[PDB]
């Protein structure tokens, strides 16, 4: 009964034996005619001086005006980025929150972390004051990162080796994502609300199907844990952000890993990523105080944004891919263009 | 009538108080039926009534009429049961009446009770019918008494006292039999599925011991063979009944004609049909006889008797027996010649001897063959700081303490943080070796790869060949220091005994006594954490005094040098400095301590703290006449003391501080060292050895065991 | 003991060896048809000044 | 503390190494050769 | 028991230890370890021993090379007064 | 073979000490021949 492994020893061949066949023009000799980047210096716009301690969490707004605090202090403060002024502060019960879900339309906001709970907060109420709506019990690994897909379905990350999608308004979850064993850190959902690929301890990314909790592909070929992941605006690749200091873009269609982006300086791991509107200029935050414009195409970074004396963690770019919003362990948030 | 009964919830339950005899004992019962599941009594056993897992279960099977025995036959068995029953936890399951094996056994634990401490879980399982006192205990929650004293014309049994659990079972008839063996041996299988921490996934080790008995007790006993896990069975001789005609049995198997003896019906009714099999299976059989053979001690037959059927791992065994916390048995089945330990075992052995706090068990360890070189990583080690089996410490509010509180729950604490809690005990000027940037490398780069899996987001975290590694050169020191953090006083002077430069480690934990000391008066302790500390310096104090005075006779010039070398394992100091940090009068102002300044007034420097003394207060004559003495001596001692301050501050790095040597001539002091503990050891048994006391407690015992054996001797007749 | 662990991985990748991995010359055509044509909007390659911007005073 | 004292300890031992010196004696008065 | 360190002797040919390793060490400390697996057919040093001899043939495994040396060092010892 | 044997000067000889027991046990060791 132990030929199963042999048949996945089996199996095992056709992922690389058929790439290996396909792999004839990678991209290095597709596109070697556009230029390397060169020198282009990114200003910061806003910066939200005020907050006490590092901050460990960010999530936009969705009309690109907003965000809302994740930070050690606990207070989860609604900030408003075009006066970088706030609305609504909302200290937790525990101030070890990893994590912040911002509704699409621009509601609610989903919260948890060490509590191993997933909490949405209703922001609208006719009171004026922000209040927790309801909690989230049933994942025994802490909440790394969170999405939702409107404002009552929701995607969470655990480190219990269960992914999950949770109902708002009822409280239960109908069904689970089970079948990833490395504690996931971050989910990046496509475009199409129906998938997400998540960056997980096992250097294994997994192109999990909404409408089924089903694993479709496999994305194997990254050393350590990936604590970062960003979607391909397209819908048909993704970037992702690690430990082992090293960016390998990966695709959904075809794969196959398409280059190398890391640099000799760069040792620390990936915190934080974010493509451009068109996937062409790629941002990572790191633990260190250096991040590149990397392109995932190209392998050029267009400078170096060190402006935060901390460690960066939490960032945001626009729908509309207009700019981007980087925020650090300074209790900052920074707006480089 | 088939078991149609009129099914109520119950409603009897409570507490009572014994009449009657010498012991005002208090009792647990509850009536159930006689249909009960043991899911149900296991929750109120475990819940209710406060009883966690015993290490052992003793099934005990009497006659239900009112044979006696020999008597000094009785006493070893009586012996044997007190013993094991309180050695180790072990439940003990029996009707409760008095009659046959349990008004034996009830007198027993009696016996017990008036010569020593300590309690038994002893549980009565029997029908509710049966006794006569069914009344007078229907009242719920309240404590209801009972009357020991039993009338003659009642054919109804009494409940034996000195019992501490009774459970009743309810059978809608009153005053029958039958219809509680079905529930106890339903609660011996639950047991069974029982799961006890040790990690071997062993559960509830169960012995069946047999008395008296009659016809039904062979079937018992069948039962209790032929189930799927085997019942070791302990038979009593001196039963004279059904127990003991197995016992007579088991001789000269593969004649039938002596067994007919005509116990029910003659050798019409045979049960040879299944005594077959009864006697098929004599290996398991566990005999026991007083004043022949060998190893006639009960409890020390009914333990082994667990092991010969265990059937399991030798390292199971020496599990089984170190959570027992029996180290001779152990010395005596699990240590034989021909054992083969598998590997691997031996370091989970130690590991979890260290976590258990069992000093015995440890030595024994050792003495196999246990390295504490090769056994010890630090991955070990910050599971030894992050375990809950033991004692309580103050260990983790110190860390909150210097760590300013800032917590999560359940954080798991590492080296550093300890390393930190040590330098903040010691003083200012110390340094210890986690702190250093090496031990940074070495943590950083190898024991911190992932191992905080959720700090890393919270951000509380800041090779080529090697010697095995994870390998402290003085691997009992950073023991000790941990033995003492954790506030394990023997184990921490069994290691003290062990290693090289003992006196620094005794002034270290000499200072890390009273500094903890301090700790605990700070916040509000329980006030006798405080003075044990106290106590503990003060013994390590005293042992600093003992081994420099021994080691200054023993001789002058090593013992001068022995002060003077700098400390590579404790910040880089000499003795003498951690004496004066930790303030020992005696040891500064001892003879060798005063020479060893000498090397860089005696009579008026005393006479001025005299009147230091008196300055706070013919009546004061009589006041200064009577409270001279002491003050001189006092001021003696304090000016002793501050010598060494007066010296230094006169004089302020070669010398003046310290003396630096060889590794070679350090050598050649650890082994003058060692020589001058062992015979300061040495010397310390002989002279204890020495005392009169000890001589006549030992006459004592011997005679004892003679009259013995002399009344042994007269009990035969050759002629 | 336990063999149904073996099962689950094949099901996954017996469902997803035979999955429409496109080849890498067309899977760079998808994505290369991507900046060039969206070009006047971003403000982050080859971006203007910032007057229509969401991040000036 | 009353049993453990060394003088009670004395007189019992020397109670009882009486007692066996008699019996002892007893038993060597046997003579069956 | 008492104190003293009694000169224990001990001739045992070379290719019947456990671990003729360990001990290549010329005139150095080299650490030993008591512990022995017993499905090695070879035999450890004896322990609480003041002085020990590594007789030697060339041979492993073979017993029966240390008497001669054993008898003439007795022999020798007679020669002494 | 009739013992051919070569002349290698003896090379693991000096002094060990015994762990793993409950005493350091000290012993002169030296290879010799026969």
């Amino acid at each position: 009964l132990d030929q199963l492994r042999q048949e996945a020893e089996q199996l095992k061949n056709q992922i690389r034996d058929a790439r290996k066949a396909c792999a004839d023009a990678t991209l290095s000799q597709i596109t070697n005619n556009i230029d390397p980047v060169g020198r282009i210096q990114m200003r910061t716009r806003r910066t939200l001086r005020g907050h006490l301690a590092k901050i460990y969490a960010m999530h936009w707004g969705t009309d690109s005006r907003l965000l809302v605090s994740a930070s050690q202090d606990g207070k989860l403060i609604i900030w408003d980025s075009y006066t970088t002024n706030k609305v609504h502060a909302i200290p937790l019960r525990s101030s070890w929150v990893m994590t912040c879900a911002y509704a699409p339309s621009g509601n609610y906001v989903a919260c948890g972390g060490l509590d191993n709970i997933c909490s949405i907060y209703n922001l609208k109420t006719r009171e004026g004051n922000v209040r927790v709506s309801r909690e989230l019990a049933g994942h025994t690994g802490y909440l790394s990162c969170c999405r939702f897909l409107d404002d009552n379905q929701i995607v969470t990350s655990s480190g219990d080796t269960t992914c999950a999608l949770w109902d708002i308004e009822t409280g239960q979850q109908t069904t689970t994502f089970t079948g990833h064993t490395g504690d996931v850190m971050s989910l990046s959902l496509a475009p199409d609300t129906r998938l997400f690929v998540s960056g997980a301890c096992d250097a294994s990314a997994k192109l999990w199907d909404v409408r089924e909790g089903m694993c479709r592909q496999t994305f194997t070929g990254h050393e350590s844990d990936i604590n970062a992941i960003c979607f391909f605006p397209n819908g048909n690749a993704f970037a992702t952000g690690s430990d082992d200091a090293t960016c390998r873009l990966f695709d959904l269609r075809a794969d196959q890993e398409l280059m190398t982006y890391s640099h000799d300086n760069i040792i620390c791991g990936i915190t934080s990523v974010s493509f451009s509107k068109s996937g062409r200029l790629l941002l990572a935050g790191y633990d260190d105080f250096n991040c590149n414009v990397w392109d995932a195409l190209k392998a050029d970074r267009a400078g170096v944004l060190a402006g935060h004396d901390n460690r960066v963690s939490c960032l945001g770019v626009t729908d509309d891919g207009m700019a981007v919003a980087t925020g650090s362990w300074d209790s900052f948030l920074k707006i480089w263009n | 009538i088939s078991k149609h009964t009129q099914l109520s919830p119950t409603d009897a339950f409570g507490t009572i108080e014994f009449q009657g005899g010498g012991h005002s004992n208090k009792a647990m019962y509850v009536r159930v039926s006689f249909d009960t599941k043991p899911d149900l009594l296991l929750h109120l056993m475990t819940k209710e009534w406060q009883l966690e897992l015993p290490k052992l279960l003793i099934s005990v099977h009497g006659g239900l009429q009112n044979f006696e025995l020999q008597p000094k036959l009785k006493q070893v068995f009586g012996k044997g049961l007190i013993k094991a029953a309180m050695t180790t936890g072990a439940w003990i399951f029996t009707g409760g009446v008095n009659t046959g094996v349990i008004r034996h056994v009830g007198d027993a634990l009696k016996d017990h009770a008036s010569k020593s401490r300590g309690k038994i879980c002893t549980i009565g399982i029997a029908p509710w019918g049966i006794v006569e006192n069914q009344e007078d205990l229907i009242g719920r929650d309240v404590v209801r008494p009972y009357q020991t004293m039993s009338n003659p014309m009642s054919k109804l049994t009494v409940l034996n006292s000195m019992h501490s659990h009774f459970i009743l079972a309810d059978n809608g008839t009153t005053g029958k039999y039958g219809a509680e063996v079905k529930l106890r041996r339903q609660l011996e299988k639950h047991i069974s599925l029982q799961k006890i921490n040790t990690r071997i996934g062993q559960g509830v080790p169960v012995v069946a011991l047999i008395v008296e008995g009659g016809p039904n007790v062979i079937s018992i006993v069948l039962e209790y063979l032929r189930d799927t896990p085997p019942v070791p069975v302990v038979v009593c001789d001196g039963s004279g009944r059904a127990s003991d005609i197995l016992a007579f049995g088991h001789k000269y198997s593969e004649v039938t004609i002596q067994k007919t003896f005509t116990y029910t019906r003659t050798q019409a009714q045979h049960l040879f049909i299944i005594l077959m099999e009864c006697m098929k299976k004599k290996e398991l059989i566990t005999v026991f006889r007083m004043g022949s053979e060998g190893h006639q001690d009960i409890d020390l037959a009914i333990l082994t008797a667990l092991l010969k059927g265990a059937n399991a791992s030798a390292p199971d065994q020496l599990s089984l027996a170190l959570a027992w916390n029996r180290v001779d048995i152990a010395r005596s089945q699990i240590f034989i010649y021909g054992q083969q330990w598998p590997v691997g075992s031996l370091e989970q052995a130690m590991l979890d001897a260290l976590v258990l706090d069992r000093v015995d068990f440890v030595k024994l360890l050792i003495e196999n063959g246990v390295s504490m070189h090769r056994f010890l990583t630090i991955s070990r080690l910050e599971e030894l700081y992050n375990t809950r089996h033991g004692p309580s410490n103050t260990l983790y509010h110190l860390v909150r303490d210097v760590k300013k509180g800032n917590l999560p729950p359940d954080y798991r604490i590492s080296l550093i943080d300890i390393g930190l809690v040590i330098e903040y005990l010691m003083g200012g000027a110390y340094r210890c070796n986690y702190t250093r940037k090496r031990f940074r490398t070495l943590y950083h780069n190898l024991f911190g790869p992932k191992r905080p899996k959720a700090l890393k987001l919270l951000g509380m975290e800041d090779d080529l060949d090697d010697p095995e590694i994870n390998h402290f050169p003085f691997p009992f020191h950073e023991l000790m220091v941990w033995a003492v953090l954790m506030k394990r006083q023997k184990m921490a002077l069994f290691f003290w005994q062990h290693g090289e430069e003992a006196m620094a480690k005794a002034l270290v934990a000499c200072k890390l006594c009273k500094a903890m000391a301090h700790e605990a008066s700070e916040n509000d302790m329980v006030d006798d954490i405080s003075q044990e500390l106290n106590h503990n310096s003060r013994d390590f104090g005293q042992l600093a005094v003992e081994l420099l005075d021994q080691s200054y006779k023993q001789d002058e010039q090593l013992a001068m040098k022995l002060l003077t070398y700098e400390l590579k394992n404790w910040s880089n100091a000499t003795c003498l400095q951690l004496a004066v940090a930790a303030k020992h009068r005696d040891f500064i102002a001892h003879t060798c301590s005063q020479m060893l300044l000498t090397d860089m007034n005696k009579y008026l420097g005393p006479y001025v703290m005299m009147i230091g003394k008196m300055m706070i207060d013919n009546l004061l004559i009589a006041v200064f006449n009577n409270t001279f003495f002491e003050v001189k001596s006092i001021s003696n001692q304090v000016w002793k003391f501050q010598r060494y301050q007066l010296i230094m501050t006169f004089h302020e790095r070669d010398y003046g501080l310290k003396l630096f040597i060889t590794d070679d001539e350090l050598k050649k002091v650890h082994d003058f060292e060692e020589q001058c503990i062992e015979e300061y050891f040495r010397e310390k048994d002989d002279r204890f050895n020495s005392s009169n006391d000890e001589r006549i407690r030992v006459t004592s015992e011997r005679v004892e065991n003679m009259s013995m054996r002399l009344e042994e001797v007269n009990e035969r007749e050759h002629s | 003991a336990s063999i149904a662990q073996a099962r689950k991985l094949v099901e996954q990748l017996k469902m997803e060896a035979n999955i429409d991995r496109i080849k890498v010359s067309k899977a760079a055509a998808d994505l290369m048809a991507y900046c060039e044509a969206h070009a006047k909007e971003d403000p982050l390659l080859t971006p203007v000044p910032a007057s229509e911007n969401p991040f000036r005073e």
